[PDB]
């Protein structure tokens, strides 16, 4: 049971942030609402998220130039990510690297009990 | 603002009197894209004229290649008639084996 | 050495003759490979190169689908633009969109494009940084503001750096034997008596691939002094190109004039002269 | 509650099915009918507010009444904005665009679950 | 392949 103004897909709640924030602030804003910055589990979910046709900060991030992209909890889905562009964003063309400091919208996955 | 089409009428292969060939009409540097291209045999229109897909250059002006099956002869006069918004009268360019 | 994937889209409005004509033409390295025309018997993405036929119905379906949405949106965009410029519906108006990839021998993006023109004039274009747009007037400033609200620049940059680059690589290997082929020019010299004391010597270069060529005339083994007539390179319509260079020479001076053909499909350049029958 | 079946999207206590597949208008409304739903009737301005950025066109529950000689919703209701040929069927973009097209043309669709 | 989006003017 998600709030009326939000999106409900596969027992998870989704909402867009009111503002365009940096990667960190976008991660911080989701946590503050008992949700998490968008994470991808399946292609069916990714394709549904591409249907919304929005720019969204994704949870997937890298520590540096040679450091690998980090995501956990044994979910094999790791899509193709297209400098200081060390953070991954979701678009209509799939996952794309971008500068964490640049302001982009963000989507939170809540998953109510 | 309109751009006046530039025309080139020529054969695909070196012409030989009696030997069948392809006649080309290369129309370029024009705007707006609405254009009428007629290929002629002794002043009369040719029905089966194949058009290339309407594309444009980076200066936004359109270009198109019209073509028809023809047979070069010393007697027959071949041409390309072009009707475009930029010209009050149609532009006719004759085919010259020499160019 | 440089490689490119580009799409040229055109929506040209009809004065009561139904809906506007919608065209998309795809080019890989300056040669057409796919086309969509709303005026064709059954509008769909059609192959315009033999090597793209290697794509399964899954590819064609996806592209026919993208094109049908594009046309609808370009039609709506034409109706928005008419209202912006307070134009009569009874006239032919045109909206153009060019976008694509520029890669070097290094398989990475050199530059990305995403620009539009309304009635032959620039409207809105994506900057080299691929983060901001350039408007040209009030109407385009409204369209820039609309694009900003839906983060269009970021969306286009995503495509330009990702799928556009990746697909270009797939196309480059798919039609390598054609794209990077070398058709040598077949050169000959025609004689045309221009005046009572003058002659036109026309040096032809036919059936060559790629289109890049250098045709030059030399008087007694030295570069042109007079004005040289030359046609703009033209397609033969079979995949190859044609071009000619001409010179107005005095009568009896034909042999003291030599033509030089410079094309990558030739191991050594071609040296040509007018060959008179005995 | 206000939850939806697998692959469906819930918003404002309404269950929507956004198609991946292209189908004719008749077959699309026939698919919606079987899932005890119907094609979307976006008489409300921003029905698909969550889909607002989408440029994609989907079939909607609109039918031309040859007797009343005007456009009508599957409901029987009469719309008022964004509109022409009676023989054509309507596609709607969540970005509020509306386009007429052949009913035998294949297109994506949106089913809205009935109560 | 083509871009999934165009500019909505
Ligand atoms: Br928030």
């Amino acid at each position: 049971h998600c709030p009326k103004e939000w999106i409900s897909y596969s027992h998870n709640c989704y909402f867009i942030g009111m503002e365009r924030k940096s990667w960190n602030d976008s991660l911080v804003s989701c946590i503050s609402k008992n949700c998490s910055l968008l994470y991808i589990d399946s292609e069916e979910e990714q394709d549904f998220l591409q249907s919304l046709s929005l720019i969204s900060w994704t949870g997937i991030l890298r520590k540096g130039r040679g450091q690998p992209w980090v995501w956990k909890e044994d979910s094999i889905f790791k899509p193709k990510i297209a400098d200081e562009c060390n953070c991954a964003m979701m678009s209509a063309s799939g996952l794309t690297a971008d500068n964490c400091t640049t302001l982009h919208p963000y989507l939170c996955k809540c998953k109510f009990p | 603002i309109q751009k006046t089409p530039q025309i080139q009428v020529y054969s695909r292969h070196p012409p030989e009197n009696g030997k069948p060939n392809i006649l080309n009409c290369y129309v370029t540097q024009f705007h707006p894209p609405h254009i009428e291209i007629q290929m002629l045999k002794n002043g009369k229109k040719i029905p089966k004229v194949e058009m290339s897909d309407m594309s444009f250059s980076k200066d936004w002006s359109f270009y198109i290649l019209a073509h028809t099956e023809f047979t070069p002869t010393e007697t027959d006069t071949y041409a390309c008639r072009v009707k475009h918004d930029s010209m009050a009268e149609p532009k006719t360019v004759y085919w010259d084996r020499d160019m | 050495s440089p490689h490119s994937l580009r799409y040229f889209t055109t929506a040209v409005s009809r004065p009561g003759l139904g809906e506007p004509r919608f065209i998309i033409v795809g080019y890989v390295d300056d040669t057409q490979f796919v086309r969509f025309d709303s005026d064709a018997e059954n509008p769909r993405m059609e192959p315009r190169a033999r090597w793209i036929e290697q794509e399964g119905p899954e590819y064609w379906e996806r592209e026919t689908w993208k094109a049908r949405d594009m046309g609808r949106n370009f039609r709506v965009n034409l109706r928005t633009l008419l209202g912006y410029y307070n134009q009569s519906n009874d006239e032919s108006h045109t909206l153009q969109w060019m976008y694509g990839c520029d890669v070097g021998p290094d398989g990475r993006l050199l530059r990305g494009y995403c620009q539009e023109a309304y009635d032959g004039q620039d409207y809105i274009s994506l900057n080299e940084d691929l983060r901001s747009w350039t408007a040209n007037d009030i109407a385009s400033q409204i369209s820039k503001h609309k694009s900003e609200a839906v983060d269009e620049a970021h969306q286009q940059r995503a495509y330009l750096q990702g799928p556009c680059v990746e697909w270009l690589h797939r196309y480059l290997r798919l039609g390598n034997e054609t794209l990077q082929r070398s058709d040598p020019p077949k050169a000959h010299v025609t004689h045309h008596p221009r005046s009572e004391d003058e002659v036109t010597l026309r040096c032809w270069a036919l059936g060559f691939y790629p289109a890049d060529i250098t045709l030059t005339w030399q008087l007694n083994g030295e570069e042109l002094t007079q004005d040289m007539e030359l046609v703009e390179t033209r397609p033969a319509g079979d995949g190859t190109f044609q071009k000619w260079a001409a010179v107005v020479v005095p009568l009896g001076k034909e042999q003291y004039y030599t033509c030089h053909v410079y094309h990558e499909g030739l191991p050594e350049p071609l040296t040509l002269r007018w060959e008179p029958p005995p | 509650c206000c939850v939806c079946l697998d692959k469906w999207v819930g918003h404002q206590c309404n269950c929507y099915f956004i198609s991946k597949e292209e189908k004719s208008w008749k077959r699309s409304r026939d698919f919606c009918a079987s899932q005890n739903s119907s094609l979307l009737q976006p008489q409300s301005r921003n029905e698909l507010s969550f889909m607002n950025f989408s440029q994609t066109f989907f079939w909607i529950g609109m039918h031309y009444s040859e007797k009343r000689n005007a456009w009508l919703w599957e409901d029987g209701t009469v719309p008022s904005k964004d509109l022409i040929r009676p023989e054509h069927c309507i596609v709607y973009s969540p970005s509020k665009s509306v386009s007429a097209e052949s009913c035998e043309n294949k297109n994506r669709y949106i089913c809205k679950k009935l109560p | 392949a083509m871009a999934p989006r165009t500019l909505l003017l």
